[PDB]
Order: C-alpha cells, then structure tokens, then sequence
C-alpha cells in the first residue's frame, strides 16, 4: 500500500522527539514548554485528522436507485445515453447538463463523478487521493484540509523547536545529531503540504474542484500556471473570498450509505447488477 | 433560447402491443401512438417478494429552475409528472389512460407523458407535500455561514477530527432534530390518517433514496 508510508512519516517524528528531545526542553532552558506542548498538540491533531480522512465517507450515492427495465438483462434504453440539458434559475444565464452513469445506474447530480477504483459515484468529486487512500468528496473535504493545515503547522513548530534547541546548545552540533535530523525532516515535510494547500486555495478561488481543473486544462498540459479563472462557471459566487468560503466550508449534509442488513433487508443497492 | 424542463426519466418506444385485442403483436405505430414508460420497477423491495409484483415506483424528478439554492441543495419539482413545460400532451388531457403494453410482467403504459400518480393525488396536494419536503431538506442542509455549520467546523478544526467522530455524539442530544423532523413528517404522511396513506400511495424518505429523486411507491397500475 501507500498509506502506511504516510502513517510512518507521521508517527516517526513523535518518537524521535519523545525519546531524545522531550526531556532537555522541560528543565534545561534549551527550549520552551509552550513550544513542546504546542508541538504535541498539533501532532495529535494531524494524526487524528489523517485517520479521520482515511476512514471517512466521501459522500457516496446509493446504487441502482434509477433502474429502467428488467429486459435484455437490465439493458439501458436509448434516451438515457445522450446528455440532458436543463434550465437553471432566471438569474444564472447558463443552462446545466446532466448524465446517466451506466455503472451505478443513477442520474448523476451536478458536480458528482465516478471513481474507477472504489467503483462509486462521489457527490462533489475532487480526486482519488492515493496516500489517504480515499476519494476526497464533499463530506470529508474539510477533514482533508484540516490534515494539510495540521501538517504545515506541526512541521513549522517542530522546525522552530529544533532551531531554538540547536542555537542554544553550548557543546556544539557534535552532541545533538538527532536535533539536526529532526530539523532536516521537518524542513523536508514542510514543502509538499504547503504546495498542496496553496494549489487548493488557488483552485477553490474560482470554484473549481481538482477534477474540474484537470478537465478544463483541455489540450494545454501545463498543470501549474494555467489561468485558474474562467467565464462560464455556473457555480461562481462573485469573489475569491466567497468562492473559498463556499467550496471549503461546505455543509456536510446527511450520509446516504448506512445500515447494511445483507440478509435481504434493503436490497437492490448491493446486488452487482452489471451487464455481466 | 432557454431550454425547457421536462421529465427526463421517461423514455419512449415504438415496438409494443396495443390494448383491446388479446392477439396484439409488436408492430411499429405512428408517433402519436408511441409508448412512453412512466412507472418503473420497484427498487425498494426485494426481488421475488409480493410487493414487488404488486407495486410500481413513480419518480418525481429533481428540478433546477425554481430557487437560488437548487444547485447546492436538492430541490424537487412541485408539479405532477405530465404537466412540465416540455412534456408530451395527449388527447385525454391530464388523466392517465392505458394505451399499450411493454416489458416483462405485461405492464400497461399510456401513450402520453402523464403518470398513474394522477389517479391518486391532485396538483394542489402534490404541490403542498413537495413544498414541505423541500423546506425540510433545505433547513436540514443549512446555510454555509450559519451557526450550526460554522460551530461544527470550528470545534472540528480545534479537536483535529474527533468532535464529529467520537466525542460529539456523547454530549448533545437535540442538535439532530431536523433529520428526525423530516422522518416524522414523511412517516405521518404515510401513516394511517394521512393524505398519501388513505389514497393507497406510499412515500419514501429522501434519505433512503439517495436524495436524487422523490419516489412514490404506488400499486402496480392495471
Ligand atoms: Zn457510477
Ligand atoms: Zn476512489
């Protein structure tokens, strides 16, 4: 797997800091108790939110809610294949399009998408994060963001802790190598979460989930300096601030998958009704 | 220039068997006598049971041209299927008349876009029920910058991920009142003494049916 790599990278700097350093910062004046406490608190936040994001519900929709006919081994009719264009309010000047996912057999709500790995249709699909090992949907986007933020903050606090420790030891760097190791590891795991957080801020600044961005990239294959703004956003709200607020802080809403009684209680939402 | 909304669940077919003659065979007919599928197999029942042979489902679709919030939060159409601005109109008008036969089970369908739900509910009653369930869904999901969601998110961000997971459910009872409110409303419309109950139509919670269509399980029409 790949989530164990990140779990080891999250639990390793705690051990290396609680075996070697979190005793010469309590009562040595090589550091600050406030800084030790803050580091442990932010590390607990990061680990708990990573476990939460890795075992949470992305917002999957039930299956086979829209069946059509029991003939030809549950064959899909013709009119279900092509797109369907429906009008929006009198204000929004652009109509909307809607499609029929032939795997789950539901009429996809707007902004939903299909994951080819888990084989479910997530509600507001962002991407299938391999590290967390889950689809980042609508009901755990806030947890994903809390994970990135906690990682950034824990790395910065461990960095300043190790820096104030290495700067105040008199015997020279020849008596604290573990502090330098922790400093390097913090400086290395401070980059990628910061890059991901800034990418997500710039995305959500134009009401664009990562899937939508990589789709609208079109024929240009530059995923860095593409003009993040477009003129045909139905889901636009007016400004960068409001766009961020409506994409990141979105309400979770009820959970549609639950109460699995496989002994023939609540069926047709678990039967593999694929054409084969 | 605006595209007109229509019941996008219904699909049509031309090879079918007319009614009135026991020896009807599948032939091609004029478009004015084209078959239109309106009631669908009961997904909410186990195969081979009795209610699967007794009942058919009728879906009130999802709409988008009614409110400013119809894109973020689900909102369902408040019209009887068959009165949409881009629905097929027949000669019978607004009632449901058996016209032909189609898929296994020898189910009867009418050659218009009208729905057998018209045999039980009326426009005003359907509008009232759908409006109430719309309001319940809206106040359940809530607003972005409202205290429910913002307090939830703030304490969640404070305790990492734990308050919504383990620590929260232990402490507060009455913050979950809207889910049980919608459940009670639907169960009361369904229960004896209710509008839907008396007429022979059962409703299902939009929580079960993925909140992507408002389903009415009706008796299998004949
Ligand atoms: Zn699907
Ligand atoms: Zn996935």
């Amino acid at each position: 797997p790949l989530w164990l790599g990140v779990l080891l990278a999250i639990v390793c700097p705690m051990v290396l800091f609680s075996i070697f350093e979190a005793h010469k910062l309590w009562h040595t004046q090589n550091g600050y108790k406030v800084l030790v406490i803050f580091f442990y608190y932010f590390w607990v936040i990061t680990l708990a939110s990573f476990i939460r994001t890795a075992t949470s519900d992305p917002g999957v929709l039930p299956r086979n809610i829209h069946l059509s006919q029991l003939r030809n081994n549950y064959q899909i009719p013709q009119e279900y294949y092509n797109l369907i264009t429906l009008p929006t309010h009198s204000s929004i000047s652009k109509d909307i399009t809607i499609k029929y996912c032939p795997s789950c057999r539901i009429w996809r709500p707007p902004r939903s998408s299909h994951c080819s790995t888990c084989n479910v249709c997530v509600m507001v699909h962002d991407h299938h994060c391999i590290w967390v090992n889950n689809c980042i949907g609508k009901r755990n986007y806030r947890f994903f963001l809390i994970f990135l933020l906690g990682a950034i903050l824990s790395s910065v606090i461990l960095l300043t802790n190790c820096a104030i420790h290495i700067a105040r030891e008199s015997g020279g760097p020849r008596d604290c190598p573990v502090a330098i190791l922790l400093l390097c590891y913090a400086g290395l795991t401070l980059w990628y979460p910061a890059i991901l957080f800034t990418y997500h801020i710039f995305m959500a600044g134009n009401q664009q989930t990562t899937r939508e961005f990589l789709k609208g990239i079109g024929s240009k294959k530059n995923p860095v300096f593409h003009r993040v703004v477009k003129e045909e956003n139905i889901y636009n709200k007016g400004s960068f601030l409001k766009n961020m607020g409506h994409l990141m802080l979105e309400p979770r809403g009820p959970s549609f998958v639950s109460a699995r009684k496989p002994h023939e209680a609540g069926d047709w939402r678990f039967m593999d009704l694929s054409p084969a | 220039e605006r595209a007109l909304f229509f019941n996008y669940h219904e699909f049509s077919y031309s090879f079918y068997e007319d009614l009135g003659s026991e020896d009807a065979k599948p032939t091609e007919h004029d478009e004015d006598h084209k078959l239109c599928i309106t009631h669908f197999p009961n997904v909410y029942a186990a195969r081979g049971s009795a209610e699967f042979q007794v009942t058919r489902v009728v879906r009130v679709p999802r709409r988008f041209d009614e409110s400013r919030s119809s894109l973020e939060t689900p909102q369902f159409s408040t019209q009887l299927p068959g009165s949409e601005p881009a629905a097929i109109v027949g000669d019978d008008g607004t009632s449901f008349v058996r016209c032909g036969r189609y898929d296994i089970g020898d189910h009867v369908f009418g050659c218009s876009s009208v729905s057998p739900l018209s045999e039980y509910l009326s426009a005003a009653e359907l509008a009232e029920v759908v409006h109430r369930v719309n309001g319940f869904l809206l106040r359940e999901e809530g607003e972005v910058f409202g205290w429910r969601n913002l307090s939830g998110l703030l304490l969640d961000m404070l305790t990492g991920g734990l308050w919504s997971w383990v620590l929260g459910p232990l402490l507060s009872r009455p913050v979950f009142q809207e889910s049980l409110a919608l459940e009670q409303y639907v169960a009361q419309l369904n229960s004896p003494g209710g509008l839907l109950h008396e007429r022979g139509v059962r409703l299902v919670l939009p929580r079960r049916s993925g909140c992507l269509s408002l389903d009415f399980v009706v008796p299998r029409p004949k």
